DNA sequence: ATACAGGATGTATATATATCTGACACGTGCCTGGAGACTAGGGAGTAATCCCCTTGGCGGTTAAAACGCGGGGGACAGCGCGTACGTGCGTTTAAGCGGTGCTAGAGCTGTCTACGACCAATTGAGCGGCCTCGGCACCGGGATTCTCCAGTATGA
DNA sequence: TCATACTGGAGAATCCCGGTGCCGAGGCCGCTCAATTGGTCGTAGACAGCTCTAGCACCGCTTAAACGCACGTACGCGCTGTCCCCCGCGTTTTAACCGCCAAGGGGATTACTCCCTAGTCTCCAGGCACGTGTCAGATATATATACATCCTGTAT
């Protein structure tokens, strides 16, 4: 579930991020962070896909998200 | 054609027709097309170039979104219009901090 | 044996050079269906677009860390903080 | 010893040494000639403060105007100037004819502030503010405690230095020389000295006991009459201020029998008020009925004053 | 079958006449499509948001040219500006 | 018991005989006469600007006037309690010119000349 | 020489004049400036300064004077917000007083070049 | 030419105070002016481009209020 | 010369939320601004989504869709229920 | 019921909403039920907005709003200043707001 | 002889209060954009079909994940300090209100047209499907280059 | 005579070369449908002209805030010391991914009807500016109030 991002994954993020020496308290705060960004986009992308009349997200919605979102994204056909 | 007739690569028709069914507006001048195709290719152009830069720069022929990432963070105007754009495996620029590193 | 930092920064440059996802594909899958789940039951999702929801949550939380990173060496401070991430999300303005 | 009020203002080897020494109105007491200060005529008077008010001048007396034809923060402020701006003065009144009070004023350059008889500027920096008080204002905090002057009683309108007389117990506690208002004397011979003064009534820490009256003497005077006084090793004299001393010998109060003891029961002080510098003790401590009063001589040599043997 | 567009070829021509040996991939030809289409909303966006702001319903080269200088950043601005009028010259020449 | 004795006279004070008095009052007897004593002898002083001053004098020593504020009731007083001495010996005019002088001291409103004369006058 | 005289001069002294200690004047201007929301800036020297600034771009210009009100508004907006979240970064630093570094981290973190 | 300097300490000095700034520098003004004349550069750029785009000589405030929407710091009050 | 504006019917609105309140110009002003904006935004969602789905009409349907994306969750909700009330009432009649 | 509003029950303009989504160039055809959901959508944000001004004015003691009380309001709500977050409102001014660190002992 | 608490005292300050006014609320006329009524026709809802794109299950294996030791560099508490900022006051200097003249530019209107929309034919530039290979991925091996430990010359 | 700095040297993760294998891309062939051409009719927009209006230089006077200077102070930085917590490494566990095989159902596509709205002609009152009355609040004065701050009394 929530726990699927686990220590090292966190760990490695933080390396690519340039992080020299992380605490143990900031887990909770990064999943508690990337849950909230799901929760929002994942709202947006059902809501396009209900809007479509469909039963299956596909790529496009999730670009429209994002680019709603000032994040557009480049690489899938947006 | 009229692609031919202006010198340029990209197509007018479909421009035209794209800015036809866009409905931006009510009717669309002749010029248009032709400024909007010509500004694009430059556009495309330059960030060509500078990932065939990068490419030669890393021995390598064919590119990579790699080399896209690099050439767009290495430039400020790029980096300017494309602050909000994410590319997909593109990567960071090997940027590191004064105060990490050692004696 | 090496002292510690040298493998932190030769991880930073092995990190930095390669681009695959640091993310395995399973995990994030099963948490994006159970978030997904409690806005509607009974959906479907194509592998492309838990692929680019992956891509898209790898590279914010790769620029709040280095935003973090930033603001912790601001801070005349090496170890970043809790409160790091929080200030740098109420300046960014994604925070009320 | 002739009783006192107020004071007074007046102008073998040992033997040849003092043989060769030898070679209208007064507004600030409100009487005319005091000790502590140094038809048509009708009409005329009254057109100096009428200014052609026939109705008065003529009632106080047209025939009037015939022959009138026919003749025909900021407080602070000043605080800080004083700032800006142990040997003690008397001070005088200041008059500056074309200009305000600057450097060249006596008052600044005898180092004292302007009173209410200064003619000078009435928002003078140097003039000395009363106290914004509202009750007995006698701690250090009260700007007229600070400064030892006393409450004046058209300044400190608040502290009630202005409120009625006839009950000479009022509000403000630091006028009592204004008023005078002293407790109860008792003259016996002193268990200390010879004569001595107690207190009939009990009082209470720094309770103004009472003033300390005596002549007003120049400063060569004080020495002349000083010698004599040392050779009868009984003196009265008391350093007033760099102008004038006070002696009470001659003529003086009930209070003059007091003594000194190192550890006294009361204290004086050399205080300004109304722009006279005069003497008062105060009850440095509380004390009851009977007890005879004593206060610090400030000798800096025992001559006489080291018999001490009083519990 | 869907009959879908794309700019695959016109950027494959571009490349082959700036680098005639030089390959790329199709991520990144997917990529500079995307980046071509948000490139040209925008200045759509901008151009229809200068004639609604005239109150004018036509969107000419002069629309465009005040889109693309408000767009990029100075220097790349004065050389799309350039290619621009040299494209308007070369089409108004011929018809 | 402590036996007091009175300051003027060292006889002593009976439990009975006491009667209790300060014998430091506000004014000595002694200044009175010596202020009558004083005041005669200014040579230069025409005869009735030495009776008002001394009658003036005599008044503040025994009602012991501090502040400005009393010298309106001042003049009150001084009329109320001395006008008819006053006008027994023909000094009413001289009276009047001791309030004009009173009023350009600034102690007294200007209401109180007319005011006391007025007084003066309506008893005559 | 001298006689056998007693003194008990106590020389006394004036009071001090009333002074706050420093941050309570910072705070009560905070307190007014919050309270009120009139312009801080004054309307001649920023207008003569839009004036120099529209110079370079273009010469012989005019503006309305609505013009010039929104965008000082918007300016002191502006700044206003920058100023909280440099606060905002020195009281992060354990620190009161701003710098510089401050609004570099401030600019840094929103993105603006 | 100097109308930079017309932005006085105190008027920046106001500027913190609405701001919540407590203790202040005497190195912020430089930066300050700075950051005001990048946004006042940026906003006018915006204002004059739309209105060389209208044929016009005058700059009106629908434009700064366009300008101002363009860069994300739309701003109500002035109609549009 | 004639122009548009919102401001007898905020008017009205105060009046039946609050009748004894007044307003100036300045937020009526303002008022207008943010009516305005919010009428574009959902406006260009619209003919965004219509765009995306290939359809040529902005129905009722569009608009419900482009108020629960722009709007929180209990905002949203209860425009999505007056929208549906007001459809209701108009299709009555 | 000659005005469409008052056969939906609204107070905003419909035939202005309509009007202005015709010219306004945001599609080819629109729909019949669009510009009364618009209106009462709007009609219901603005209502907020001034049931939340009125408060702000009732706990001030005044009868007329001011651009002060405007702030207030859209400052004081979480969704309205999560939807506000890029606006700024004129002669509108902050909150009073002061941090703990800064007061003493 | 210390340290904390309490009174009081000068300073900034919410609140009564009587006035003046200009922005706010309301009456009035008229026009044009909204409402009525009827029609064509093309976009949209729905029935039917295909398939490929998605979902589900099982075997293995191996790189990634998980747990514990220890440790040394980092986080954090506490004192010195001296300098840069806070606060206040004299000086003045530039900001602000009251009108002053006026003209170049914003805005509305009559007029013509040349550039743009609509439509019939068409054909060639653009798109779907195939196919071979070489630039790139993977792996083994050797040289390369850094990375840490210890000793020796030099300061004080 | 001890602490410190700088040089030498033994030593492990990493770079480069050569070889082998592979699948996505550039060329190719068949295909087809939307851009191109010639032509006509329509109107949004450019142009010139006139009217008005507010942006700007101008001065003059008044005045609160800007400027400079004195004096005081408290905290940002530096330094010290003291505790401790993630990092490097080793050992044990484990499930992600890969490859393969079934299976189905919702998305894409095609054909049918149908209904609603863009359009056009006609007519009217809701809302627009314009004008006018009017009291809520700005303005100014004074008073009660809240409070930061400094000296003094008290307990250990
Ligand atoms: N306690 C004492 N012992 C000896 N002499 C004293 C004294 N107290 C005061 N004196 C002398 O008395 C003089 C002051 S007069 C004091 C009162 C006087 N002794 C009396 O009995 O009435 C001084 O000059 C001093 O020398
Ligand atoms: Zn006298
Ligand atoms: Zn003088
Ligand atoms: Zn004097
Ligand atoms: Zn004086
Ligand atoms: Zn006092
Ligand atoms: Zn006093
Ligand atoms: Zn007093």
């Amino acid at each position: 579930n929530i726990q699927g991002i686990t220590k090292p994954a966190i760990r490695r993020l933080a390396r690519r991020g340039g992080v020299k020496r992380i605490s143990g308290l900031i887990y909770e705060e990064t999943r508690g962070v990337l849950k909230v960004f799901l929760e929002n986009v994942i709202r947006d992308a059902v809501t396009y896909t209900e809007h479509a009349k469909r039963k299956t997200v596909t790529a496009m919605d999730v670009v429209y998200a994002l680019k709603r979102q000032g994040r557009t994204l480049y690489g899938f056909g947006g | 054609t009229r692609s031919s007739r202006a010198g340029l690569q990209f197509p007018v028709g479909r421009v035209h027709r794209l800015l036809r069914k866009g409905n931006y507006a009510e009717r669309v001048g002749a010029g248009a097309p032709v400024y909007l195709a010509a500004v694009l290719e430059y556009l495309t152009a330059e960030i060509l170039e500078l990932a065939g830069n990068a490419a030669r720069d890393n021995k390598k022929t064919r590119i990579i979104p790699r080399h896209l990432q690099l050439a767009v963070r290495n430039d400020e105007e790029l980096n300017k219009l494309l602050g909000r754009v994410t590319i997909a495996q593109g990567g960071v620029l090997p940027n590191i901090q004064s105060v990490l590193l050692p004696k | 044996r090496y002292r510690p930092g040298t493998v932190a920064l030769r991880e930073i440059r092995r990190y930095q050079k390669s681009t695959e996802l640091l993310i395995r594909k399973l995990p994030f899958q099963r948490l994006v269906r159970e978030i997904a789940q409690d806005f509607k039951t009974d959906l479907r999702f194509q592998s492309s677009a838990v692929m680019a929801l992956q891509e898209a949550s790898e590279a914010y939380l790769v620029a709040l860390f280095e935003d973090t990173n930033l603001c912790a060496i601001h801070a005349k401070r090496v170890t970043i903080m809790p409160k790091d991430i929080q200030l740098a999300r109420r300046i960014r303005g994604e925070r009320a | 010893w002739s009783p006192l009020q107020q004071n007074f203002m007046v102008e073998g080897t040992f033997i040849e040494e003092l043989i060769k020494n030898y070679d209208l109105f007064c507004r600030r007491c409100f009487k005319y000639d005091c000790f502590l200060h140094p038809e048509a005529s009708m009409f005329r008077v009254l057109i100096g403060t009428y200014y052609d008010n026939f109705c008065a001048i003529a009632r106080l007396i047209r025939q009037v105007y015939e022959f009138r034809v026919k003749e025909s923060x900021x407080x602070x402020x000043x605080x800080x100037x004083x700032x800006x701006x142990n040997h003690v003065y008397n001070y005088q009144p200041c008059d500056h004819p074309r200009q305000p009070c600057d450097s060249s004023c006596p008052c600044v350059i005898a180092q004292n502030f302007c009173e209410k008889f200064c003619q000078c500027s009435s928002e003078c920096q140097n003039r000395f503010p009363g106290c914004r008080c509202k009750a007995q204002c006698n701690t250090k905090q009260c700007p007229c405690y600070l400064a030892v002057r006393e409450c004046d009683p058209d300044l400190c309108l608040t502290c009630g230095a202005a409120d009625h007389w006839d009950s000479k117990n009022v509000s403000c506690k630091n006028c009592s020389i204004q008023r005078g208002s002293k407790k109860h004397l008792l003259l016996a011979p002193s268990d200390v000295a010879g004569w001595g003064i107690f207190i009939k009534d009990p009082v209470q820490k720094n309770e103004f006991i009472s003033e300390y009256c005596g002549e007003i003497i120049s400063q060569d005077e004080a020495d002349r009459r000083g010698k004599v006084y040392d050779k009868y090793m009984c003196s009265f004299l008391f350093n007033l201020n760099n102008d004038f001393v006070v002696d009470a010998t001659r003529k003086g109060n009930k209070i003059r029998f007091a003594n000194h003891s190192v550890n006294p029961n009361c204290y004086a002080k050399v205080m300004m008020v109304n722009g006279d510098h005069r003497i008062g003790i105060f009850a440095k401590r509380a004390i009851q009925t009977g007890e005879e009063l004593f206060f610090d001589y400030r000798y800096s040599q025992a001559d006489a004053l080291k018999y001490v043997g009083i519990e | 079958k869907t009959r879908k567009e794309s700019y695959a070829i016109y950027v494959y021509k571009v490349l082959k006449q700036v680098h005639p040996d030089t390959g790329i991939s199709s991520k990144a030809m997917s990529i500079m499509n995307s980046f071509v289409n948000d490139v040209f909303e925008r200045i759509a966006g901008e151009a229809s948001r200068l004639a609604h702001y005239n109150k004018r319903s036509t969107i000419t080269s002069r629309e465009i040219q005040t889109a693309v200088r408000l767009l990029l950043p100075g220097e790349l601005a004065k050389h799309a500006v350039s290619e621009g009028t040299k494209a308007v010259t070369k089409y108004t020449s011929a018809k | 018991n402590r036996l007091y004795f009175h300051s003027d006279t060292c006889l002593p004070l009976r439990p009975q005989e006491m009667e209790v008095d300060s014998e430091d009052e506000k004014d000595p007897e002694w200044l009175r006469e010596k202020t009558i004593t004083q005041i005669e002898e200014f040579s230069d002083v025409n005869e009735g600007e030495k009776e008002v001053m001394k009658l003036w004098n005599l008044h503040v020593m025994k009602h012991g006037f501090i502040a400005d504020n009393q010298m309106n009731h001042a003049c009150m007083l001084f009329v109320e309690n001395y006008g008819q001495k006053i006008i027994k010996k023909n000094l009413c005019r001289n009276f009047m010119l001791h309030l004009v002088s009173m009023h350009d001291f600034n102690l007294i409103s200007i209401m109180s000349i007319d005011k006391a004369v007025t007084k003066l006058r309506e008893m005559q």
